RNA sequence: ACCGGCGGACGGCUCAGUAACACGUCGGUAACCUACCCUCGGGAGGGGGAUAACCCCGGGAAACUGGGGCUAAUCCCCCAUAGGCCUGGGGUACUGGAAGGUCCCCAGGCCGAAAGGGAGCCGUAAGGCUCCGCCCGAGGAUGGGCCGGCGGCCGAUUAGGUAGUUGGUGGGGUAACGGCCCACCAAGCCGAAGAUCGGUACGGGCCGUGAGAGCGGGAGCCCGGAGAUGGACACUGAGACACGGGUCC
């Protein structure tokens, strides 16, 4: 009876890392392709307006994003359904307002609020690394996001390590490596929005994903996927993690 | 059409029955019986997802490429034996795996002709 | 009739203020949308043409009724973000 | 070679495409034991894995048995009897699956 | 049978109607589309018609025409026979879609007596 | 009102058919397609051509529909360059658990782009700014396609079933791997641990009952699958062989 792609999202089916009142109404935002997946990340009107409260409905909300008074990392969002993910930086310049898009230890997103200076940095972990046409090295971050550097800066970069950023700009500051003694930030799983620092490293045959062992500031030892491990420092974190 | 879907027995033997009608993904196309002639002739093909084939009915040159990398553009004579059918070679029909005769000798298929639009072999030694 | 401001808040990307109130009065009938209206803007010296009460609701049992109200800061702006039927039950536009 | 397994590669060399050790084939997915109970067909053996499956109800378990068709590449001539390892890859033919990667134990 | 003539004028964009009664429309009759042939046997004058001091060599070009029933003629389509036909483009059919396909009954290029309106332009 | 663009393949309804990779769960696609959306790196050079609307004349009971003239585009077509796809010979820079993958250097070929368009504010002009836009490459994301292990129903007053069937060697076709199909070579494959055949039935989350073990149901809500009077076919589109599009019986 399917002919083609979905258009519409039940309230009953919508992602549970949402904080959405699930019986209220029928029918939810079904999120646009964008940065980051469907499980870490809404739409940018349920921020707007059942998060922030700035708005009552779905009309003066889609006002407010049309006059551009909302900005996503360093960039104005107009679009209602634009994905907004984990480590995304929300901007309100008109009331001075900037939080970070994180999960908590249930697993369901929230705002937490942080200050002008780190406004503009937004972390991004290198997800793959490829070559293009001209010998050019090509990285794939955790939202999608591509960079691309020459051939020299080859041993520079490397999977599983984070890249701050200035946004809009687009510009790197500094690379943070995936190594031993390193902190990280859990984003999915069991042990979410847990912090600590690197261990070791266990690597499996066939291709089952690596596992990570992270001691957190108390002394407990807990693991983890290496790609859920998030890198967000040398020895403490560059970035308000609470 | 030409289905290209699960097909009707089983592995033990028995009979199955189509819960659901054919599916418009599931269908193939007629053979492009490539033949050597004078002139070459190609049409494109409209695909699943808007893409793009090269369809090649009649060949009449080859890029016949030696161990030293040089590749020439010649003429295709005949097909010597082709092993995929028996009626290939007196029928003069190009596939991957077929040998024909050219200006420079004898050549061995190495690139699908109804998939890729051109004639590209090995030389013989 | 005793009209208590639980919450004032200041939305600047709309450029408002919605206000949370209760209306404290055992013994009497609901206050009428034009006594309330006029005793919230006596008391918070807010303007008469770009006030608009959204609700004043009533409870089962109850001497307190719950109203909300929004101020805006200019007349236009209220035209252009607020619904035409909410203005009509105001008494804002003659429609 | 190494090529995702912790066993050792086999000793002689084929000209196989399909073996994954000498040609193109490529090997991902479950990996599995078991004894070859058929080698009849060309490059070709049905592998058969013994397993207890437990009844809720009565609080028992009862013995089922797994079969699979799987490759066999001419470097690895497994025969009827032998312990022999599998992995999943891409589909070989109707019912085929599976390839053989290693003969633990000879018959 | 009788014939109703559309005769357009190219070179000005005006039309006329004309009927035919029972002679020249046997000459008319056997025609195909495209048949050139000259205004003189056709019994008009097609000076006062138009107001024009058209050219003695003016001849008149079949284009097309409908049958009683109001069906089209295609020029495509030989002999004087009314079939249905599977169309997406050309006389007889209005695509209205992207790329639908609708049968229709058309007529064939050679004028017949069952033809009720002949449609011919002038050509000098 | 018309041309043109997008949508109309989602939503809404039903449980007919289906004992099957249909469903549930865990894994693969290193064997595949994807319009709308996000990021980075690049481009927008030169030409041609119809026609809708409108005017004249109509045909037909209608449904529908003919001829001529005159026009524009983000409409269509052509050239060039970028670029894609195949094959042959070399270097190993990259991701991966592992390269028929990516990248770089030669060679033979086929295919082969665009809308510098629209709006606003300035500026004497030239030119400048903002917004919405167009094409290619590399990635994502979104919705799917295909594949595997395991699980879930009764009848032996149904014991043999299969012959493209099981496997292979070479190809064709497909977006993709595959007897999916073809040519050739062998006799394989399933089965008393219930084959084949017949009966019934959409599968699951769940619901009813019982102290529990268990037994019974699985219409309403959610996810997945099928169907549009019974069938079979195709066009357009990223997506259909399409409930309110098409053809035949
Ligand atoms: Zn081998």
């Amino acid at each position: 009876a399917r002919k083609g792609p979905k258009r519409h999202l039940k309230r009953l089916a919508a992602p549970t890392s949402w904080y959405i009142e699930r019986k209220a109404y029928k029918w939810a935002v079904r999120p646009r392709p964008g940065p980051h997946n469907m499980r870490t990340s809404i739409p940018l009107l349920y921020i707007v307006r059942d998060y922030l409260g700035y708005a009552k409905t779905a009309r003066e909300a889609r006002k407010i994003l049309n006059e551009g008074k909302f900005l996503v990392d360093g960039r104005v969002r107009k679009d209602y359904k634009f994905p907004v993910g984990i480590m995304d930086v929300v901007s309100i310049p008109e009331t001075g307002e900037h939080y970070r898009v994180l999960p908590n230890r249930i697993g369901k997103l929230i705002l937490h609020p942080i200050s002008e200076d780190e406004a503009f940095i937004k972390p991004l972990r290198i997800r793959n690394k490829r070559m293009i046409k001209g010998a050019r090295v090509q990285l794939n971050f955790h939202d999608g996001t591509n960079h691309i550097v020459s051939i020299a800066e080859k041993d520079n970069y490397f999977t599983s390590y984070t890249v701050l950023m200035k946004v809009p700009e687009r510009e790197i500051l500094e690379v943070l490596p995936f190594e031993k003694g390193a902190y990280v930030f859990v984003t999915q799983g069991k042990n979410v929005a847990r912090k600590g620092r690197i261990v070791e490293i266990k690597r499996f045959p066939m291709g089952w994903p690596d596992v990570v062992t992270i001691e957190d500031e108390e002394g407990e030892l807990f693991d983890t996927l290496k790609e859920y491990a998030f890198v967000v420092g040398t020895d403490k974190p560059k970035i308000s993690l609470p | 059409a030409i289905w290209q879907g699960r097909s009707l027995k089983k592995p033990s033997g028995g009979r199955i029955v189509l819960a659901r009608k054919k599916r418009k993904r599931e269908l193939g196309r007629e053979p492009s019986n490539t033949r050597v002639a004078e002139q070459d002739k190609r049409k494109i093909i409209r695909t699943y997802g808007g893409n793009r084939k090269v369809r090649l009915t009649a060949a009449a040159y080859a890029n016949v490429f030696d161990k030293s990398g040089k590749g020439r553009k010649v003429r295709i004579i005949r097909v010597i034996e082709n092993p995929a059918n028996r009626q290939f070679a007196r029928r003069n029909i190009i596939t991957k795996g077929a040998i024909i005769e050219t200006e420079i000798g004898k050549a061995k298929v190495t690139s699908r002709p109804g998939q890729d639009g051109v004639v590209n072999a090995i030389l013989l030694e | 009739m005793e009209i208590r401001i639980k919450e004032i808040k200041e939305n600047k990307l709309i450029g408002r203020k919605e206000i949370y109130f209760e209306i404290y009065h055992p013994g009497e009938p609901t206050p009428s949308r034009k006594d309330v209206k006029g005793k919230l803007v006596a008391m918070l010296d807010l303007n008469p043409e770009t006030t608009v009460i959204q609700y004043i609701r009533s409870y089962f049992g109850s001497y307190i009724s719950k109203g909300y109200a929004k101020a805006y800061d200019s007349k236009e702006r209220m035209l252009y973000i607020e619904p035409e039927y909410i203005l009509i039950r105001d008494g804002l536009i003659e429609k | 070679r190494d090529i995702g397994l912790r066993v050792q590669p086999p000793a002689e060399k084929c000209d196989d495409p399909k073996c994954p050790w000498h040609g193109n084939l490529k090997i991902h997915g479950r990996v599995f034991e078991g004894i070859v109970v058929s080698d009849k067909p060309r490059k070709t053996v049905t592998v058969e894995r013994q397993y207890y499956f437990y009844l809720n109800k009565y609080e028992r378990y009862e013995l089922r048995r797994s079969k699979i068709h799987a490759h066999n590449p001419p470097c690895i001539n497994a025969k009827v009897g032998d312990k022999v390892l599998i992995a999943e890859t891409r589909p070989l033919s109707k019912t085929k699956h599976f390839v053989v990667v290693a003969v633990l134990e000879r018959a | 049978a009788t014939f109703k003539l559309v005769i357009s004028d190219p070179k000005s964009g005006i039309a006329k109607q004309v009927e035919i009664t029972g002679a020249e429309t046997e000459k008319l009759i056997g025609k195909r589309i495209g048949d050139q042939i000259p205004a003189k046997e056709l019994n008009i004058n097609l000076n006062e018609l138009f107001g024009k001091e058209f050219p003695e060599d003016v001849k008149l070009e079949i284009r097309g025409g409908t049958d009683k029933d109001g069906f089209p003629m295609r020029p495509d389509i030989h002999g004087p026979r009314r079939v249905r036909v599977l169309l997406s483009k050309g006389p007889g059919f209005r695509p209205k879609e992207k790329g639908e396909r609708r049968k229709k009954t058309v007529r064939g290029n050679t004028i017949s007596p069952e033809i009720v309106q002949v449609n011919v332009k002038l050509v000098y």
